[PDB]
């Protein structure tokens, strides 16, 4: 899980 | 743990160039990227853009390309951002974060302005002569034409510090003017001193204005 | 770019209050939303992200939901360290946008401002200006309306409004209005009024001097 997709 | 430490403020002049810094602790940066955000009052909130350390790649956003350069030291663990030829809309808080599992840094106020060290005015806020009738009453001192921030406003050497609001200071022109009321039972005053106590470091002053009754 | 929409810009509500906070986006952002919650010192959270999961440390009051466009921000039982600004940032397409922001606030009872004017002092006119202010204090709601007239006649140039967040005791607003004249205006006219407008009465309250009087 994270807070954006390039993450 | 996780801390990004940024330096609390900087006052650059227009036309000048300003490397702000972001460094890391508490993680090795290596992995994460790194962001840059700038919040200036009236606008929102803009994304300016992010590196990344390990590599050094970068993703902009295009409006801020050669406003904004993002570069890292791999040896200090700190992310830095150039802001070149500074202008008054580059005036505000940038914020330097990581993700994922993301942190902020506390944010660094930059302020580009080509104003001169200016001392204030203080002037007396009193009912005209009298008092607008009633079982209290509100004094004041507005303080006009400073420059740079702060201001330290005291009342009766911080005696005086219930019933008191002091505004935020605005810009008009290029110089800053706040104001400060203080509200005390009407029998109190004028009977008991009501002194509003101004510092301006920048300018190296300090003044006491006392709050006495006049007529125009 | 993805636009975000937040919603409300503002919000009242009381300790131990559900509140919720929207966001939506213009295009769909594949569940990367995120919460960040501001402190008045400029101190920035991130809450809660990919929709729904909650940061380190985040207390379980707080919640997310949402999916494709639509997302929102729950925090069940509001307490006072929650007071704050909330804006939502799209993590799926660069570059990252943000929302517009909710600045939460403590609800209380109306209260009407408490306004005082004040002559320009010898101390402005000896140099060539003449302020006059009035303070706005104490009130709630926080929308204001602060009128100025020299001879009963409306002024808006020259006018220098500033606003206090809200008060930590009594979660009252206050405002400060500054009318700035050269002296020379100053001394072709004779009455200087501030009209408060506000929600608390229906007719504003009207402060004045004379060139003049006492």
């Amino acid at each position: 899980v994270v807070s954006h997709f390039n993450d | 743990q996780v801390q990004l430490q940024q330096p609390g403020a900087e006052l650059v002049k227009p036309g000048a160039s300003v490397k702000l810094s972001c460094k890391a602790s508490g993680f090795t940066f290596t992995n994460y990227w790194m962001h840059w955000v700038k919040q200036r009052p009236g606008q929102g909130l803009e994304w300016i853009g992010e590196i990344l350390p390990s590599n050094g790649r970068t993703n902009y956003n295009e409006k801020f390309k050669t406003k904004a350069t993002l570069t890292v030291d791999k040896s200090s663990n700190t992310a830095y951002m150039q802001l070149s030829s500074l202008t008054s809309e580059d005036s505000a808080v940038y914020y330097c974060a990581r993700s994922p599992s993301d942190y902020w840094g506390q944010g660094t106020t930059l302020t580009v302005s080509s104003a001169k060290t200016t001392a204030p005015s203080v002037y007396p806020l009193a009912p005209v002569c009298g008092d607008t009738t009633g079982s209290s009453v509100t004094l004041g001192c507005l303080v006009k034409g400073y420059f740079p921030e702060p201001v330290t406003l005291t009342w009766n050497s911080g005696s005086l510090s219930s019933g008191v609001h002091t505004f935020p200071a605005v810009l008009q022109s290029d110089l800053y003017t706040l104001s400060s009321s203080v509200t005390v039972t009407s029998s109190t005053w004028p009977s008991q001193s009501i002194t509003c106590n101004v510092a301006h470091p920048a300018s190296s002053t300090k003044v006491d204005k006392k709050i006495e009754p006049r007529v125009p | 770019d993805i636009q975000m929409t937040q919603t409300p810009s503002s919000l009242s509500a009381s300790l131990g209050d559900r509140v919720t906070i929207s966001c939506r986006a213009s295009q769909d952002i594949s569940h990367y939303l995120n919460w960040f919650q501001q402190k008045p010192d400029g101190t920035v959270k991130l809450l809660i992200y990919y929709t729904s999961t909650l940061h380190s440390g985040v207390p379980s009051r707080f919640s997310g939901s949402g999916s494709g466009t639509d997302y929102s921000l729950t925090i069940s039982n509001l307490e006072e360290e929650d007071i704050a600004f909330y804006f939502c940032q799209q993590g799926g397409a660069l570059p990252f946008t943000f929302g517009s922001g909710t600045k939460l606030a403590i609800k209380r009872a109306d209260a009407a401002p408490t306004v005082s004017i004040f002559p320009p002092s010898s101390e402005q006119l000896t140099s060539g200006g003449a302020s006059v202010v009035c303070f706005l204090n104490n009130f709630y709601p926080k929308d204001i309306n602060v009128k100025w007239k020299i001879d009963g006649s409306e002024r808006q140039n020259g006018v220098l409004d500033s606003w206090t967040d809200q008060d930590s005791k009594d979660s009252t607003y206050s405002m400060s209005s500054t009318l700035t004249l050269t002296k020379d205006e100053y001394e072709r006219h004779n009455s200087y009024t501030c009209e408060a407008t506000h929600k608390t009465s229906t007719s504003p309250i009207v402060k004045s001097f004379n060139r003049n009087e006492c």
